[PDB]
């Protein structure tokens, strides 16, 4: 009955404990069989021990017969059956083993009777190869000594209570005798209790934490550190740290992980003497390479650790494994990067008003070569260091003022460093989220966050909006340095600007962005120029004004001398020097970036690029750049005037200028696909997928039935041309990295606008054939972008899909034959990949499915009679086919049997002893 | 000393009665 | 026969606790490094099919001319 009221009895285990006493008080073998069967019922053994074995058979026979008697229907024990009611009973047969030695601890723990036959029974089952007596018996043994602990623990309380009593009478006489008396009954309970729990720690944790099961190890490991945590001046010693330093190195990481968790208390503890220093000596090492361990937690874990030894000591941990620890506070792992910006902080950060601090940290972030931008680090360290990272005055302040006293002016590069860690705080302080691979950074911002957050925006709109016009124009020249302090206003409150009167550093500071603009020709500045007037040009806040007509003054100046440059350019006569090409390039680019982002349809800018394009088509001697930023800014124009033609009252007319603009843009854009700079067609190409999308039928789906004239359908030789690009340029032979990772990236986004105008109806499903045949080929390269083509084409028409599925079949086919004669084997790599390759298409059945796949049979058969034998030739497809032949419902596989038997007509089916298997084989699967 | 490990297990002596591993 | 879970051997020999000692290269691994330069953390936002097809392959930084292909998706 005991095990069923600790499984589910709801019964307080100190009742349950207090009757089995009383139990005992009546008959101490009963309760002793019955405690004996509690241990065995917890195992899950359903056999009963009887009291003659109790009494003469001894344990190891017992436990044979327990295992032949255990009436067990599965491998399922208590232990490892999950579910509430089983988890209730592992919490209560744990508190059942302690309860048990706290209401005998006083008396019946010294009878010499039950505790010695619970731990006689308890080494017996856990020497058992049955697994379910082994762990229950091992984490019983656990939990008792445990308990044991903790009694001992008190019996030593008490007999120093006793000795002070005694040394307290001694210098005031049979009050001192009793009280020697009664130190020595003290003396012999705690031998009595050493007896026990050296019996389980002898005979079982020893041979139990290095048990074949990890749940056993892990078991052990954690109870031996809770034992040293407990009772530190007995159990905090090198002969029991020794066990979990050797397990520390358990190839399963729950064992590790247990391992660091009992280290962590005594660290915690600030003992450091107490056996820590042999044990942070002997297994250092072993601790900082648990920080690169295979299981990130564990590694989490093995960082906090070295954070504690750090707090014990500091300089124990020495400074190559202090390096190591801060390499990972630039890890993909948000945890570990964290855990390691903790140490990082603490090992310097933490001792140092923050300008010293703020110096060894852009220093730090040098020294390590492993990133080029602090977002990571910054993310490791907002938690630890936010009050020097959001120092912001200091910083801005390291950056403009210099000249204190000794202090040595920071090098360029430091000056560098320097921003970009100030532009990186801001950042974070601004939108309250991580950088991207560290946080979701969708997630509802706390009230305490929003007012933190709203409160860091004031203090950097403030701040910054009088620091920034400044800094700009110390780094004009650097252009790093302007992208990265251009980036600052988009995290200000304009509002600020306003309502704190600080309109004249606006005024500075956008005098500052068009100077940059008008020094500068590198694409990244003034796209930052761009964004950044973009970002203060805004309607709804009060400088808007003010910005927009700084804006209109810097566009009219770049508009006229555009103007008056291109007048020179595109002269009847005049060769065209290099400086005059980078002249009209320099101010193109200026004008491409602004347009991108600002609404310049007002300076009518698409007669100059129309004209430097079609110059440039005619002459080909135009500089490629000033091809491909001038297909950018029509583009833009196009864009920028459908976006104003959304109303009848706005215009009628202009729409069809507008028609005509896009579709000449495109017809030059399939010129440029044409081109013998890669680049080019590269723009071109992108473009004009945009353009496709943009003005694609959708774009009077919604509405929009006024710009039903403003369709685009890609005619045969424009999808032609874009599947050529793909085909050319996205697939190319598979062979530093970093750069083959960027090129990788772009062939990415090329593959996706195609497979968007394919995914899309914009160009026909049947080109996706190609892309289709190079799914497994680039499966890591662009197989997800296929993945999703290929389940969109689906979704859009599954019939279809299934057609062009098996042309990329053929097409792998008829490639094969071209490339090696007819006498390829079945077993050819290339045959069998093309076998492999249609067993993955008939993964992607009754719902329509069964239709779509009786016409891919369909098509399969034809092709593999399309070609008959010259004195049939594609027999082999055959094999392809037959991959998706199971998904082929019986019902179905009767009409496309039918087919095929007209293929082959009847002596065919016969004929098969040769190079006619292929055939037999598809007869069969059908 | 303590650290370096010598245990070795499988050929330990089996105890004479198992029903009182407490004996002394 | 019986699906009783009975472990043939139930220790870890010394030879493999030595060999655990000697050896914890399998249970150590290199830095997942996150991304080093703007780029490659530009396109770990921007690559990837959710957002590649949902974005222009030219980027328009205005809102409005993005807008555009945008509604014309799906």
């Amino acid at each position: 009955m005991l095990f069923e009221v600790v499984k589910m009895g709801k019964s307080a285990m100190q009742s349950v404990v207090d009757d089995w006493i009383e139990s005992y008080k009546h008959d101490r073998d009963i309760a002793l069989l019955d405690l004996i069967n509690f241990f065995i019922q917890c195992s899950g053994c359903k056999g009963v021990v009887t009291a003659e074995m109790f009494r003469h058979m001894q344990n190891s026979e017992i436990i044979r017969k327990m295992t032949e008697e255990f009436d067990e229907d599965s491998g399922d024990y208590p232990l490892t059956m999950a579910g509430p009611q089983w988890k209730k009973f592992k919490s209560s047969f744990c508190e059942f083993i302690g309860v048990l030695v706290r209401q005998c601890q006083y008396s019946i723990i010294y009878d010499e009777y039950m505790m010695d036959t619970v731990i006689s029974l308890l080494t017996g089952l856990s020497d058992s190869q049955v697994r379910a007596f082994r762990h229950t018996s091992t984490l019983a043994a656990m939990k008792l000594m445990t308990a044991l602990v903790n009694v001992a623990l008190n019996l030593s309380i008490n007999m120093d209570n006793t000795q002070r009593q005694y040394e307290a009478e001694r210098n005031k006489n049979e009050r001192l005798e009793l009280l020697l008396q009664k130190r020595k009954e003290l003396q012999e309970n705690q031998d009595e209790i050493e007896n026990m729990m050296n019996a389980i720690f002898k005979g079982v944790f020893v041979h139990r934490y290095r048990d074949a099961i990890a749940e056993i190890r892990a078991i052990c490991i954690e109870e031996i550190g809770i034992w040293m945590k407990m009772y530190s001046d007995a159990f905090l010693n090198d002969s029991y740290l020794k066990y979990v330093g050797w397990t520390m190195h358990d190839k399963q990481g729950e064992v590790r992980l247990k391992c660091l968790t009992a280290l962590q208390g005594l660290y915690y503890n600030k003992e450091l003497n107490s056996k820590l220093e042999l044990f942070t000596s002997r297994f250092k090492d072993r601790i900082v390479s648990m920080t690169l361990d295979k299981e990130y937690d564990v590694a989490v874990q093995a960082i906090k650790l070295l954070t504690l030894v750090l707090q014990s000591s500091e300089e124990v941990l020495t400074a190559e494994d202090c390096e190591n620890v801060y390499h990972l506070v630039y890890s993909a792992h948000r945890p570990v990067a964290v855990a390691a910006g903790e140490f990082l902080y603490k090992k310097l950060f933490s001792r140092r008003p923050n300008a010293n601090l703020v110096k060894t940290l852009v220093f730090f972030f040098l020294e390590s070569e492993l990133h080029e931008h602090a977002a990571y680090l910054v993310d490791s360290m907002w938690d630890c260091a936010t009050e020097l990272l959001k120092d912001w005055e200091c910083m801005n302040s390291l950056l403009l003022e210099e000249p204190l006293s000794g202090e040595e002016a920071l090098t360029d590069r430091q000056e560098s460093a320097l921003i970009e860690i100030m532009l990186c705080t801001i950042r974070q302080a601004a939108e309250c989220h991580p950088p991207v691979g560290r946080g979701t950074g969708k997630r509802v911002l706390t009230a305490k966050e929003k007012k933190t957050q709203l409160d860091d925006r004031t203090r950097i709109t403030e701040l910054f909006a009088v620091a920034l016009p400044q800094l700009l124009a110390k780094y004009s020249v650097d252009a790093e340095k302007v992208t990265n302090l251009l980036q600052l206003p988009q995290y200000f409150d304009l509002e600020i600007y306003t309502t704190g009167r600080l309109e004249k550093h606006l005024d500075a500071l956008l005098r500052q962005i068009r100077n940059i603009v008008e020094k500068h020709t590198d694409t990244d500045v003034l796209e930052a120029c761009s964004k950044t007037y973009h970002a203060l040009c805004n309607e709804e806040f009060t400088i808007f004004n003010r910005v927009d007509i700084s804006r209109s003054q810097l566009i009219d100046e770049l508009a006229d001398k555009f103007n008056r440059l291109l007048e020179d350019f595109l002269q009847e006569g005049e060769e065209p020097d290099e400086d005059d090409a980078y002249q009209v390039l320099s101010t193109l680019k200026r004008i491409t970036a602004f347009h991108n982002a600002h609404d310049l349809s007002k300076w009518d800018l698409f007669a100059c690029n129309y004209k430097l394009l079609k110059t440039g088509i005619e002459n080909g001697d135009m500089p490629e750049q000033i091809v491909i930023h001038a297909l950018q800014c029509a583009h833009y124009v196009i864009l920028w005037q459908l976006a104003k033609i959304t109303e009848s009252t706005s215009t009628k007319e202009d729409l069809l200028r507008l028609k005509k603009q896009m579709r000449v843009f495109c017809q030059i854009c399939q010129h440029y696909l044409t081109n013998v700079n890669t680049t080019v067609k590269e723009q071109a190409f992108t473009i004009l997928c945009d353009i496709l999308m943009i003005f694609s039928h959708q774009i009077m789906s919604g509405g929009r039935d006024m710009l039903e004239p403003l369709v685009y359908t890609p005619d045969s030789s424009l999808q032609s041309e874009l599947l050529s690009f793909i085909l050319d340029h996205v697939f190319i032979e598979q062979d530093d990295e970093a750069s083959k990772i960027e090129a990788l990236h772009k062939r990415r986004n090329l593959l996706a606008a195609f497979c968007k105008l394919i995914v899309y109806t914009v160009v026909e499903m049947n080109t996706a054939a190609d892309i289709f045949k190079q799914y497994m080929k680039y499966y890591n390269d662009y197989g997800d972008i296929i993945k999703e083509t290929m389940s969109k084409t689906r979704q859009i028409d599954k019939i279809q899909c299934a057609k062009t599925l098996i042309l990329s079949l053929q097409q792998l086919f008829n490639e094969m034959i071209q490339e090696n004669g007819y006498n390829f084997d079945r077993s050819s790599s290339t045959f069998s990949g093309i076998k492999e390759l249609a067993r993955r298409f008939a993964l992607t059945d009754q719902l329509k499915t069964r239709e779509a796949i009786a016409m891919l049979h369909k098509d399969g058969i034809e092709f593999a009679f399309k070609e008959p034998n010259p004195q049939p030739l594609n027999l082999a497809f055959l094999d392809i086919l037959s991959e998706f032949s199971s998904k082929l419902l019986r019902q179905d596989k009767r009409t496309v049997y039918v087919y095929l038997e007209k293929f082959m007509t009847f002596q065919m089916s016969l004929r098969r002893e040769d190079v006619w298997l292929p055939l037999m084989s598809y007869r069969n699967s059908l | 000393d303590e650290y370096e490990f010598d245990e070795d297990d499988e050929q330990d002596r089996v105890p004479p009665v198992d029903d009182k591993h407490l004996l002394k | 026969k019986r699906k009783l879970i009975v472990d043939s051997v139930k220790e870890l020999d010394s030879k493999t606790i030595r060999a655990q000692l000697s050896d914890y290269s399998d249970i150590v691994t290199t830095l997942d490094l996150a991304p080093p330069t703007k780029k490659l953390m530009m396109w770990k936002e921007t690559g990837g099919v959710e957002k590649l097809f949902f974005l222009p392959a030219q980027p328009l930084w205005n809102n409005r001319l993005l807008k555009l292909f945008t509604r014309c998706l799906t």
